[PDB]
């Protein structure tokens, strides 16, 4: 059918596997996929135990694509050590800063997330798995509707997939505009019909999630993973990249370069080949001043030559690159991420809530030199101040792309400060 | 207050759809801020009822989501992401354009009631920045010129 207007991506590939079809900026239905002999590895897991899928994803070395990079099948195994029933959840909110990585594989090829969901709910023993996508790709949850009805006419989905005696639906949730309903703990209350308020962690979701069972939350881009390793065999995946950081990782490369977009790459390109080898160098010429990694970290022109992995000393987050170049402003930008954090926090920690509203509101008054000597002291103070009593991530990490600005462009703070 | 027929039954779609009922909620709001260009707050008591819930927790779901407005009716949403990205390459220029062609600023309705600008955080497109979404519709910003085309095809 017609489907809401969607910007046409730029998408590159030097692997051919999450984008072998996704490169192509249109709707691969059921027929193009089977045709590349989608949903075969489906086939091939459901005569595999649970047991050996599970162990399979493990030695693949398949880390969280979300960006913490949490070792996949390692995750598996701890939910399926609790007492089901168990849930499958594909979180699909992305809603980090310079981050537009899973909608392509939503919009383009939404059989290879979907045979990957089957693949993960039956290596866990999940009869019931989720889809949260947010509420700002209504053309990502149509399209996922539509596939989703094309696996059930094909027998992919229903009760017995295939003669297996594996039962699955899968049901796609929609956000409402909440940064932190894609928070796990945030994203299992929407779907159970609340606010989206992060839980206490632990129990992590493995031990108690959705109705609190155990529960998978995985990324759009893990879970496309699953199918190439079922494929492959895990050996065949782990020659992709670093044998310790290995198969395809898909990079969304924006701001001040002459080819943004997504580009598939295995995790030993280094930042500096994104940027020049593959995104095309920076518009202009320009020197390369810092690179956002989202709303996380800023790395300096000083750290290009770092791999895109999840290593200690390596890139990883969400492999999100914000290119900034030599005439852009740092402090402007800091202004930005602080905005992000003041809209988004959820307000059931009180440095968090506090935090995020004044680290914005005096970067605020810092930018536009209306700062008295005790707003810059304070700004300084709140921004080493959000994280304390924070239960989840954003109050752990408000401040600390802002804090890694303040330390790598002193100079350019220090004549606002004047 | 009472739902159309019509709308009645695209929310019992949605509450039959997932295992539980309030699993549905905000399939169910954005359903209404669909049909009515928002929110309208005498809509949530019977959403409520046909939920199972409170009406405080509709109430509270309602206040927390940023897409639903009870304030102002508008046929179209011009959602302009003002976040780092966007920012960088020219979401400045968007507004400037916005502003020449409907006389409005961001959190502005047109006297018309046609459409309102509703500034929004990061859209997942920022290769395409400046972005906007109409209703559903996404969209890179490039000219003026081009922006009052995609803007006529909304009537
Ligand atoms: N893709 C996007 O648009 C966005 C991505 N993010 C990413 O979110 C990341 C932070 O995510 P968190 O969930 O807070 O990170 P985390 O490191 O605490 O957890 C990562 C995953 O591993 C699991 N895990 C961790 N320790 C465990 C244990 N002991 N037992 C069992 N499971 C365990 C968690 O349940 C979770 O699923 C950031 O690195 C950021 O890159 C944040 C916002 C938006
Ligand atoms: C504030 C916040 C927002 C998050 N948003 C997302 C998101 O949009 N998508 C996502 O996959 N993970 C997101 N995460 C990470 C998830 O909590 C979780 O780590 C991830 O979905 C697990 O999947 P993975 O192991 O396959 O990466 C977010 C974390 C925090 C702290
Ligand atoms: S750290 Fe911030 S966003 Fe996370 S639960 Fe606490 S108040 Fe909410
Ligand atoms: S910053 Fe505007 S779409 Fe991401
Ligand atoms: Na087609
Ligand atoms: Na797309």
């Amino acid at each position: 059918r017609s489907y809401p207007a969607i910007p046409r991506i730029y998408a590159e590939t030097t692997l051919n596997m999450l984008l072998k079809r996704a490169k192509k900026p249109r709707v691969h239905s059921i027929d193009e996929y089977l045709k590349d002999g989608g949903y075969q590895a489906l086939e091939k897991a459901l005569n595999m135990s649970p047991e050996e899928i599970i162990d399979w994803v493990d030695k693949s070395t398949l880390r969280g694509r979300g960006g913490a990079g949490f070792p996949t099948g390692k995750k598996w195994k701890f939910a399926v050590q609790n007492p089901g029933p168990r849930y499958f959840i594909c979180n699909a909110d992305e809603m980090e800063p310079g981050t537009f990585k899973d909608r392509i594989i939503i919009e383009r090829d939404p059989h290879l997330l979907i045979e990957g969901i089957i693949i993960s709910s039956y290596a866990i023993g999940a009869n019931e798995a989720y889809i949260y996508i947010r509420g700002e790709y209504p053309a990502g949850y149509y399209i996922l509707r539509d596939a989703i009805e094309e696996a059930k006419k094909k027998g992919f989905l229903g009760k017995n997939i295939l003669g297996s005696g594996f039962d699955l639906e899968i049901y796609v949730a929609r956000g409402a505009g909440a940064y932190i309903c894609g928070e796990e703990t945030a994203l299992i209350e929407s779907l159970e019909g609340k606010r989206g308020h992060p839980r206490l962690k632990p129990p992590y979701p493995v031990q108690k999630g959705l109705w609190g069972k155990p529960t998978v939350v995985n990324n759009v881009e893990t879970i496309a993973n699953v199918p190439f390793i079922i494929s492959m065999g895990w050996e065949e995946y782990r020659y992709i990249g670093p044998s310790d950081y290995a198969g395809p990782k898909l990079f969304p490369v924006s701001g001040k370069v002459k080819k943004p977009g997504v580009y598939e790459l295995p995790m030993n390109t280094t930042l500096r080949e994104v940027i020049f080898k593959y995104a095309g160098g920076t518009l202009g010429n320009k020197k390369v001043k810092a690179v956002f990694s989202g709303a996380l970290d800023c790395f300096s022109s000083e750290e290009l030559d770092i791999p895109m992995d999840y290593s200690p000393l390596g890139f990883g987050g969400t492999g999100t690159v914000i290119v900034l170049t030599e005439e852009d402003d740092i402090v402007e930008a800091a202004l930005k991420i602080a905005e992000f954090y003041e809209h988004e926090t959820c307000g059931q920690c009180t440095p968090c809530r506090v935090g995020c509203y004044e680290q914005a509101n005096l970067l605020e008054k810092i930018y536009k030199g209306e700062a008295t000597e005790q707003d810059w002291e304070g700004f300084d103070f709140v921004n080493r101040n959000i994280q304390p009593t924070s239960i989840c991530g954003l109050g752990a990490v408000a401040g600390r792309l802002i804090r890694q600005t303040l330390e790598k462009f002193p100079e350019e703070w220090e004549k606002y400060r004047k | 207050f009472e739902f159309p027929e019509e709308l009645k039954t695209k929310l019992q779609e949605h509450i039959n759809y997932f295992p539980k009922k309030r699993q549905a909620i905000l399939l169910c709001l954005h359903e209404i801020q669909n049909y009515y260009g928002y929110i309208p707050p005498e809509s949530l008591k019977p959403l409520a009822d046909m939920l199972e819930l409170p009406l405080n927790h509709v109430e509270g779901v309602v206040a927390f989501y940023d897409m639903f407005d009870r304030e102002d009716k508008a046929k179209y949403r011009i959602r302009v992401c003002v976040s780092i990205v966007c920012h960088l390459m020219g979401t400045n220029k968007l507004l400037k354009a916005l502003e020449n062609i409907l006389g409005i600023k961001p959190g502005e309705v047109t006297p018309d009631g046609k459409f309102k600008i509703v500034p929004v955080q990061c859209l997942g497109a920022c290769s395409e920045a400046p972005v906007f979404m109409v209703n559903d519709d996404e969209y890179k910003f490039e000219s003026e010129v081009q922006l009052n085309e995609i803007l006529s095809r909304y009537t």
